[PDB]
């Protein structure tokens, strides 16, 4: 789309499920979170 | 970075370090968006101010890096700048209005665990994320207090701030081109971009998607992590056009 | 900084 199809996922984590150590901090703050 | 710690090991693909030639040192951040482009900040290249005006010769770009100092043998890629491209309407002589500029590189690099493009926002996601209070990320080899740098790519989580705050926290004129991200002085956590981190990409993952977007460019500050001041960067959304302009016409 | 190959000096 507005980006080659891939852009953005990571080969060492969306790519095989593992999420890095702080980045649940920024989903939780997409709606109320601090 | 003021205030980070230490990134993981393949946690920013797509995070560029601008290297000058000579003397041999680090010069800025940048971030790969296709295997041909790097984004980074217009004052990287163009600051008269500071007797700064480099060209596709005085420096190269290295991907795929962890640590600010190593050559990093067969992990790192060393690309080499074809042409480089400044916002027409780059104002260095007052507020640094579209600090922004494109690098197309001499040949395409090969993706890898440690190099892969970000992706650029749309209308919609720059909509749904871009909201006062949603955190992003910033990485960088630069300072680590204002007045020495680290050894390993720093990285920090900051909150968007709303636009009235940032207005109302330096004289300089702000502009809709620009936004302010960082932590209030009564909010017990605090951090910041710094000197050497300049150009870098300030990112948020999509929630919808799961990809990560890079939303602005480390731009410019006042000191840095001092109370009441922010973070200024570049608003990438607003720029698309001429980005797009740029890469389909050369 | 380490220095860095040669053959990137262009
Ligand atoms: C080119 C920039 C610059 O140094 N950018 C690097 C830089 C410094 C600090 C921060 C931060 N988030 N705290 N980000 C980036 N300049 C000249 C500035 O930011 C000026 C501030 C204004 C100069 C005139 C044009 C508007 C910005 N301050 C220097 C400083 O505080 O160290």
């Amino acid at each position: 789309g507005s980006g080659e199809a891939d852009c953005g996922l990571r080969p060492l984590f969306e790519k095989k499920s593992l999420e890095d150590k702080t980045e649940r901090e920024l989903l939780e703050s997409y709606i109320d979170g601090r | 970075i003021v205030e980070g710690s230490d990134a993981e090991i393949g946690m920013s693909p797509w995070q560029v370090m601008l290297f000058r030639k000579s003397p041999q040192e680090l010069l800025c951040g940048a971030s790969l968006i296709s295997d041909r482009w790097v984004l980074t900040a217009a004052h990287c290249l163009l600051y008269p101010p500071w007797d700064k005006n480099f060209t596709e010769n005085d420096l190269l770009v290295r991907i795929g890096k962890h640590s600010r100092t190593r050559y990093e043998r067969n992990i790192e890629k060393i690309s080499m700048l074809e042409k480089i491209y400044i916002h027409p309407r780059y104002n260095w002589r007052e507020n640094l209005d579209r600090d922004i500029a494109l690098m197309k590189l001499k040949k395409p690099v090969a993706f890898s665990d440690y190099i892969h493009p970000v992706c650029l926002p749309d209308r919609e996601t720059a909509a749904s994320l871009l909201q006062a209070g949603y955190k992003g990320r910033v990485t960088g080899w630069g300072n680590l207090k204002e007045t020495g740098q680290p050894s390993v790519l720093q990285v920090v989580n900051l909150p968007i701030v709303e636009r009235p705050v940032c207005k109302d926290s330096t004289r300089i004129r702000i502009t809709d081109n620009m936004f302010c991200a960082g932590y209030k002085p009564d909010e017990g956590k605090r951090g910041d971009a710094c000197e050497g981190d300049s150009g870098g990409p300030f990112v948020m993952k999509s929630p919808f998607n799961n990809r990560w977007y890079q939303m602005g460019i480390v731009s410019w500050g006042e000191g840095c992590d001092r109370d009441g001041k922010y973070g200024f960067y570049t608003h990438v959304f607003r720029l698309k056009k001429w980005i797009q302009k740029v890469i389909d016409q050369f | 900084y380490e220095p860095i190959p040669e053959e990137f000096a262009q």
